[PDB]
C-alpha cells in the first residue's frame, strides 16, 4: 500500500537529479 | 563545490531577485499559505546578509565550511531551476494545478525547507553546525559514530551508515527513504535533516520499522500538506466522524499534525508532544477518534509498541 509517499516519491522522480 | 566568494553570493542574490520578479506576475495569484515563496527568498537573502556580516573579515573560514558551499551549490541550482520552470514553462504558468505550477509549489516548498535548514545550522547568523544536539539520543550516538562531528554528509555514506544499524530490504526503499529524509533535496544530508527524521519516526531502535507503518503503508500518512488541503480532503467525510489524516507541517518541522473530524462535525487538528506517533494514533483509536485513515474503514493496527 502506498498513500502520500506516492506525492513525495512522484515529486521526486520528477524533480530529483535522479535516479 | 568550490569555495565560496561573495561574488556567487551575489550571483545567487541576482537570480533570487529574479526569481522573485518572476513570481511577482499578476496573473499568478499567489496564496499567501505556506510555502510563500515571495517571503522565502528575501527572508533567505536577509539571513545570509547576516552570516555575512557576522563572518564580515574572516570570510576565511565561512567559504571553507563544507555546509555553506554544499548550501549556496543547492541554493545555485535551485533557483536556476525555477528559472528554467519559468522558462520552459510559458503559458502553463498561468493556470490552476498545472505541471509547471504544481513543480513551482514543489519547489517552494524545498526553498522553505532550506531557509529553515540555514537557520538551523545558522541560527542568528552564526556557524552552530560542529556543535550539534541532536533531539533523540540514541540517533545521536549513531551520527557521532558515523560520521563523526560533521555537519552535512552525502546521501551514499548515510545510507551505507543506516544500513549498517537499520536494514534496507531494497533499493526501493531506500528512495523512498530519500524522498523522505533529504528535504533540501540536494543529494546530501545534513544534521539538521537527521535530527527532524528522527524526531518524526521515534523511537530510534525501530526507525524503519515505524517509517514502514507509520508512512511507507499507512494510508493517513500525507506527507507536507497545508492546513486548507487537509480540510479540503476530510470534507467529503464531514459525515463520517472518526476519519482521519496526518501530515507534515513546513512551518513546524519534526512534529506530526493529526486532523480529525468529530461527531458534530468540525474538524480539529492535534500535535502530540514528544510522543511517538504509532502511541497517538493508538490511543486517539481506543478513545474513537482515529477510526478511519483516509475515509478507509480499516484502521492499521500499530499496536507494535
Ligand atoms: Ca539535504
Amino acid at each position: 500500500l502506498s498513500e502520500g509517499l506516492r506525492e513525495s516519491l512522484s515529486s521526486y522522480i520528477s524533480l530529483a537529479e535522479d535516479p | 563545490p568550490g569555495t565560496v566568494d561573495k561574488k556567487m553570493v551575489e550571483k545567487c542574490w541576482k537570480l533570487m531577485d529574479k526569481v522573485v520578479r518572476l513570481c511577482q506576475n499578476p496573473k499568478l495569484a499567489l496564496k499567501n499559505s505556506p510555502p510563500y515563496i515571495l517571503d522565502l527568498l528575501p527572508d533567505t537573502y536577509q539571513h545570509l546578509r547576516t552570516i555575512l556580516s557576522r563572518y564580515e573579515g574572516k570570510m576565511e573560514t565561512l567559504g571553507e565550511n563544507e555546509y555553506f558551499r554544499v548550501f549556496m551549490e543547492n541554493l545555485m541550482k535551485k533557483t536556476k531551476q525555477t528559472i528554467s520552470l519559468f522558462k520552459e514553462g510559458k503559458e502553463r504558468m498561468y493556470e490552476e494545478n498545472s505541471q509547471p505550477r504544481r513543480n513551482l509549489t514543489k519547489l517552494s516548498l524545498i526553498f522553505s525547507h532550506m531557509l529553515a535548514e540555514l537557520k538551523g545550522i545558522f541560527p542568528s547568523g552564526l556557524f552552530q553546525g560542529d556543535t550539534f544536539r541532536i533531539t533523540k539520543a540514541d540517533a545521536a550516538e549513531f551520527w557521532r559514530k558515523a560520521f563523526g562531528e560533521k555537519t552535512i554528509v552525502p546521501w551514499k555514506s548515510f545510507r551505507q551508515a543506516l544500513h549498517e544499524v537499520h536494514p534496507i530490504s531494497s533499493g526501493l526503499e531506500a528512495m523512498a527513504l530519500k524522498s523522505t529524509i533529504d528535504l533540501t533535496c540536494n543529494d546530501y544530508i545534513s544534521v539538521f535533516e537527521f535530527d527532524i527524521f528522527t524526531r518524526l519516526f521515534q523511537p530510534w531502535s525501530s526507525l524503519l520499522r515505524n517509517w514502514n507503518s507509520l508512512a511507507v503503508t499507512h494510508p493517513g500518512y500525507m506527507a507536507f500538506l497545508t492546513y486548507d488541503e487537509v480540510k479540503a480532503r476530510l470534507q467529503k467525510f464531514i459525515h463520517k466522524p472518526g476519519s482521519y489524516i496526518f501530515r507534515l507541517s513546513c512551518t513546524r518541522l519534526g512534529q506530526w499534525a493529526i486532523g480529525y473530524v468529530t461527531a458534530d462535525g468540525n474538524i480539529l487538528q492535534t500535535i502530540p508532544h514528544n510522543k511517538p506517533l504509532f502511541q497517538a494514533l493508538i490511543d486517539g483509536f481506543r478513545e474513537g477518534f482515529y477510526l478511519f485513515p483516509d475515509g478507509r474503514n480499516q484502521n492499521p493496527d500499530l499496536t507494535g509498541l
